[PDB]
């Protein structure tokens, strides 16, 4: 139930002149690990900086660390409860962490914080695998779509909603509509991919994921999802290679020492270990326990760079 | 496994 962000102690950005600009340059260079350290430094130096907390939060999600993402976005939300990108990110990370109620609440705050849509809050307004707020969210989002059908973000929010109710074929249509309206959005491509995989269409998901990687080559979360798709297809050696790549890039050689990274990296190593067991390669399992990348870089021909 | 949005 942690509310304090566990800052990485190994952070050279704490003595950089311009960490915020560095972080944004690192995002532009597709380096999530470095961008997160830079935003962390900003959050330590300027704790009321809404943008630094928000960017730390979205960057950690992209770096496959939802737990840190949520803590960072929760700070951003405290400082500015109208920050709509904060609500959008929280709805996503909550959905991933199966916090269905928090995801519903974030979707509502996302819509109702928008001047375009806030009037919908004044409107006077089971057979679904969701709680009852889920029908309300449906009405609100469909009312918004009726007055503004070509807002891609309305479609993306329905996609999130339909994930929460395990309606993955519907979600996929939502995210398809969102990428049609905004095709350069790496996040939306990833969401379509995850939705297809969750709906047992890993071959289609891999297509979406390759689109997202084309846009953001450092999108560690997409690389994790690629491993998941291969794994669900029982293509264990390919999954093991992809997760190794995810791991390598998640660290980016920033060499983290903090408790935060300790727990957030473990789920990637867990997936590697399960893949190793399904490959009948128990001889590699102990290295997976010690989180030692070296034998995997060697094993999967990734010695050059991830 | 579950894929992440
Ligand atoms: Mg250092």
């Amino acid at each position: 139930m942690e509310t304090n962000y566990p800052f990485e102690p190994n952070n050279p950005y704490m003595y950089h002149d311009k960490p915020m600009e560095e972080g944004i340059a690192m995002l532009q260079l597709a380096n999530m690990a470095e961008a997160a350290l830079a935003f962390e430094a900003v959050c330590q130096k300027e704790p009321e900086n809404v943008e630094a907390w928000r960017r730390l939060g979205t960057t950690q999600a992209e770096n496959e660390k939802d737990c840190l993402a949520i803590i960072a976005l929760n700070h951003a939300r405290m400082l500015d409860p109208k920050d709509i990108a904060v609500h959008a990110a929280l709805a996503v990370s909550h959905t991933n962490e199966h916090n269905v109620g928090a995801a519903l609440q974030s979707l509502r705050s996302w819509l109702l914080s928008q001047p375009q849509y806030e009037h919908l809050g004044l409107v006077d307004l089971y057979f679904f695998a969701a709680p009852s707020e889920y029908r309300d969210c449906c009405t609100l989002l469909y009312a918004a779509v009726e007055m503004n059908p070509n807002d891609p973000q309305l479609h993306a929010s329905l996609g999130v909603l339909h994930n929460l109710s395990h309606r993955f074929d519907e979600a996929a249509k939502n995210f398809r509509r969102a990428v049609e309206l905004r095709p350069d959005d790496a996040h939306t491509w990833n969401k379509l991919g995850a939705t297809l995989a969750n709906g047992n269409r890993p071959q289609e998901a891999l297509e979406a994921y390759n689109r997202a990687l084309d846009i953001n080559p450092g999108y560690v979360r997409v690389m994790y999802n690629m491993a998941v798709s291969y794994s669900n297809m029982a293509q264990y050696p390919l999954a093991a290679k992809h997760i190794t790549r995810a791991i390598a890039l998640q660290a980016g050689g920033t060499n983290p020492q903090g408790e935060g990274s300790r727990i957030a990296t473990r789920g990637l190593w867990d997936l590697l270990r399960m893949t190793l067991n399904l490959m009948d390669r128990s001889d590699l399992v102990e290295a997976s326990w010690q989180q030692d990348l070296t034998p995997f870089l060697k094993e999967f021909g990734l010695e050059d760079m991830a | 496994y579950q894929s992440k949005l």
